[PDB]
């Protein structure tokens, strides 16, 4: 798929994303916190069409992510993120996607996803989150 | 905490501030 | 050192 | 004088200030990195006009501030940053404005300055730097 | 503030 | 069970723990790194014995923690840890303990493991580690 | 990169 | 002078030094906190004696240093530290020593010293601070 690297922020205001329940996730875009102003990341999309959109809007700064969850697997030949979870202080938005697979899950006791990177073809790839204080 | 990241921050050097 | 700052980065899930 | 908060960036490109051989220092604006993409940061100007432009264009990301050092002092009964210089792994810069009152300095063994904030009226009333690995 | 330094923490992973 | 926090070091040097191949991770005790000079962390046993040891005698301070993994499952009707295993950047240390229940995994592509903190009754309960720059 | 843990360091202040 | 580098902590408890009105700062020692327990630095004394001794003693956690200050100079024909000052949210301790020479200030206004590094020979050489949140 094709790579892509947002970088680090100072927060996060709402995250865009869209998922078919029978195969996976597939774009992906974040409007980030810089300093205090949004700012609208660049839309990460997938090669195909066919997907649920969905506007995850944060009630920033008092809400923020704890823990996200997933599920990787195949689709077709690709291992792929099948199904995403964010959980903040506030409520739970998912899951999204095929709840089956691999699962993997990331709870933070102290710190913030300040960043997204990762790759999409026809659905997201894999992808990494960046932290800090 | 609250959903804002922080970085250590050194000053001001200047007219006092507190 | 670099003029570029530094984040820690956890991951990535999905394909290796 | 007007408070200003940039905030806390990926690096430094280019600073832009300007200053009075006879007063103090005036205008300041900064070019920052934002995860490899240049970001034109707010001019922040004095209340008066009269002051001498310079502009310091670092080659980034190879060259980087390692020390700032300056001036601070009364000037029309207030306290106020009279001279700045940037000392760089590669070059000095400065001294601008003028060299009197007291000394200060900032020099850096590890990290980088990532941000500035501070406050302008006529002159420069004080500043503040972010840092960060 | 604290006077007591701060740092990334991840988990927990196992009991609730 | 007992609960503990070793808090955070400048890395870490050994990790010493035991496993039973029928239950889940038993002892754990972790010599870290304290500016240059060993610093041995308290040894955090388990009510029980049986348990078979476990060395991880890293190449401080070329070789570090990449990834930790393991599984969470219950064990006479309690959630525990029941393996763990630890990936450097030089070889692949376990997995010890039971590979059963569901799985859990954190790569580092930026940082430093340098802390852990956790619970340990009959059993390993939970764990989190401190990560840095 | 370094299995050790770094930190920002400011200074020195005194003889060079 | 010797150099010594204590590297970096949790936090400060309390800081020892020794100073004389007609010279510069002599002794050097700090009790640092290592998540939560007190640890007592290396004493880094002078070669010679004849100092005041001083205990900076903090009520730490609540108590901590907003900002270091302090002056350089000649003395015997060696450029040392000749006086430091410590303030807290809570007091200013000293001027210790001789306020003559060129002075230099550290305001923090967000973030905690950590720790020390410098040297010292008949009086305290230099010193540099490790910063961190
Ligand atoms: O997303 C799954 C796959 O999508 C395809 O379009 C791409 O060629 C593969 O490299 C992989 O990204
Ligand atoms: O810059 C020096 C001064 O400039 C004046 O214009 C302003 O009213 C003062 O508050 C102070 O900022
Ligand atoms: O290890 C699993 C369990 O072990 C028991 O000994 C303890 O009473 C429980 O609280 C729990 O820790
Ligand atoms: O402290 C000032 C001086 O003290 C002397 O004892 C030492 O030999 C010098 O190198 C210098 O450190």
């Amino acid at each position: 798929g094709k790579a892509f690297d947002d970088g680090a922020f100072t927060g996060i205001r709402e995250i865009n994303l869209s998922y078919n329940k029978e195969t996976a996730i597939g774009d992906f875009q974040v409007v980030y916190d810089l300093n205090g102003s949004p700012y609208v990341g660049q839309n990460h999309v997938s090669f195909i069409t066919g997907f649920t959109p969905v506007k995850i809007s944060l009630d920033f700064p008092s809400e923020y992510i704890m823990e996200v969850s997933g599920y990787t697997g195949n689709v077709s030949g690709y291992v792929v993120v099948r199904s995403l979870t964010f959980k903040t202080n506030k409520k739970t938005y998912g899951p999204y996607g095929v709840t089956s697979g691999t699962p993997f899950n990331l709870p933070i006791e102290n710190g913030l996803i300040v960043g997204f990177k990762g790759s999409i073809g026809y659905w997201l790839d894999y992808f990494s989150m960046y932290l800090s204080l | 905490q609250s959903g804002i990241s922080q970085t250590v921050i050194v000053g001001p050097w200047g007219a006092k501030s507190s």
